[PDB]
Protein backbone atom coordinates (compact mmCIF):
# COMPACT_ATOMS: atom_id res chain seq x y z
CA UNK A 1 0.00 0.00 0.00
CA UNK A 2 1.31 3.49 -0.93
CA UNK A 3 -0.93 6.39 0.21
CA UNK A 4 -3.92 3.94 0.04
CA UNK A 5 -2.95 2.39 -3.35
CA UNK A 6 -3.33 -1.33 -2.58
CA UNK A 7 -1.68 -3.94 -4.81
CA UNK A 8 0.57 -7.02 -5.12
CA UNK A 9 3.99 -7.16 -6.87
CA UNK A 10 7.81 -6.80 -6.66
CA UNK A 11 9.27 -3.31 -6.07
CA UNK A 12 12.61 -2.20 -7.62
CA UNK A 13 14.54 1.09 -7.86
CA UNK A 14 13.66 3.06 -11.00
CA UNK A 15 15.75 5.18 -13.35
CA UNK A 16 12.46 7.17 -14.03
CA UNK A 17 12.82 10.84 -12.96
CA UNK A 18 9.48 12.18 -11.63
CA UNK A 19 8.96 15.96 -11.70
CA UNK A 20 8.32 17.51 -8.20
CA UNK A 21 4.49 17.33 -8.45
CA UNK A 22 4.03 13.65 -9.59
CA UNK A 23 3.32 10.72 -7.18
CA UNK A 24 2.27 7.89 -9.59
CA UNK A 25 3.46 6.60 -12.96
CA UNK A 26 0.89 5.03 -15.36
CA UNK A 27 1.25 2.50 -18.20
CA UNK A 28 -0.78 2.09 -21.45
CA UNK A 29 -3.44 0.18 -19.43
CA UNK A 30 -3.65 3.15 -16.91
CA UNK A 31 -2.37 0.89 -14.09
CA UNK A 32 0.10 2.37 -11.60
CA UNK A 33 3.48 1.04 -12.81
CA UNK A 34 5.72 3.29 -10.64
CA UNK A 35 5.43 5.22 -7.35
CA UNK A 36 7.39 7.77 -5.30
CA UNK A 37 7.86 6.46 -1.73
CA UNK A 38 6.17 8.97 0.66
CA UNK A 39 8.92 8.97 3.35
CA UNK A 40 12.02 8.92 1.06
CA UNK A 41 11.51 10.74 -2.27
CA UNK A 42 12.84 7.98 -4.64
CA UNK A 43 10.98 6.08 -7.31
CA UNK A 44 10.09 2.37 -7.37
CA UNK A 45 8.93 0.56 -10.47
CA UNK A 46 6.08 -1.85 -9.60
CA UNK A 47 6.17 -5.17 -11.50
CA UNK A 48 3.94 -8.28 -11.15
CA UNK A 49 6.06 -11.09 -9.72
CA UNK B 1 -11.11 -2.33 -3.83
CA UNK B 2 -9.05 0.47 -2.18
CA UNK B 3 -12.30 2.37 -1.68
CA UNK B 4 -15.55 0.37 -1.63
CA UNK B 5 -17.04 -2.53 0.43
CA UNK B 6 -17.72 -6.17 -0.65
CA UNK B 7 -21.30 -5.06 -1.57
CA UNK B 8 -20.90 -2.02 -3.89
CA UNK B 9 -17.39 -2.96 -5.15
CA UNK B 10 -19.09 -5.99 -6.79
CA UNK B 11 -21.61 -3.74 -8.63
CA UNK B 12 -18.64 -1.91 -10.25
CA UNK B 13 -16.36 -4.97 -10.70
CA UNK B 14 -19.15 -6.83 -12.58
CA UNK B 15 -18.88 -4.23 -15.33
CA UNK B 16 -15.11 -4.53 -15.67
CA UNK B 17 -15.42 -8.33 -15.83
CA UNK B 18 -18.23 -8.08 -18.44
CA UNK B 19 -16.37 -5.52 -20.60
CA UNK B 20 -12.92 -7.18 -20.46
CA UNK B 21 -14.45 -10.63 -21.07
CA UNK B 22 -16.29 -9.29 -24.14
CA UNK B 23 -12.88 -7.84 -25.21
CA UNK B 24 -11.49 -11.39 -25.08
CA UNK B 25 -14.37 -13.08 -27.04
CA UNK B 26 -13.88 -10.32 -29.65
CA UNK B 27 -10.07 -10.86 -29.91
CA UNK B 28 -10.49 -14.67 -30.09
CA UNK B 29 -13.10 -14.31 -32.87
CA UNK B 30 -10.70 -12.02 -34.73
CA UNK B 31 -7.84 -14.59 -34.32
CA UNK B 32 -10.05 -17.50 -35.51
CA UNK B 33 -11.12 -15.45 -38.59
CA UNK B 34 -7.51 -14.59 -39.34
CA UNK B 35 -6.21 -18.07 -38.73
CA UNK B 36 -8.61 -19.21 -41.49
CA UNK B 37 -6.92 -16.76 -43.97
CA UNK B 38 -3.38 -17.83 -43.00
CA UNK B 39 -4.52 -21.36 -43.55
CA UNK B 40 -5.82 -20.65 -47.02
CA UNK B 41 -2.37 -19.17 -47.72
CA UNK B 42 -0.50 -22.13 -46.14
CA UNK B 43 -2.55 -24.59 -48.25
CA UNK B 44 -1.71 -22.57 -51.42
CA UNK B 45 1.98 -22.39 -50.40
CA UNK B 46 2.05 -26.19 -49.90
CA UNK B 47 0.44 -26.61 -53.36
CA UNK B 48 2.99 -24.16 -54.90
CA UNK B 49 5.75 -26.18 -53.17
Amino acid sequence: NFNGLKGTGVLTESNKKFLPFQQFGRDIADTTDAVRDPQTLEILDITPC
Amino acid sequence: FSRLDKVEAEVQIDRLITGRLQSLQTYVTQQLIRAAEIRASANLAATKM
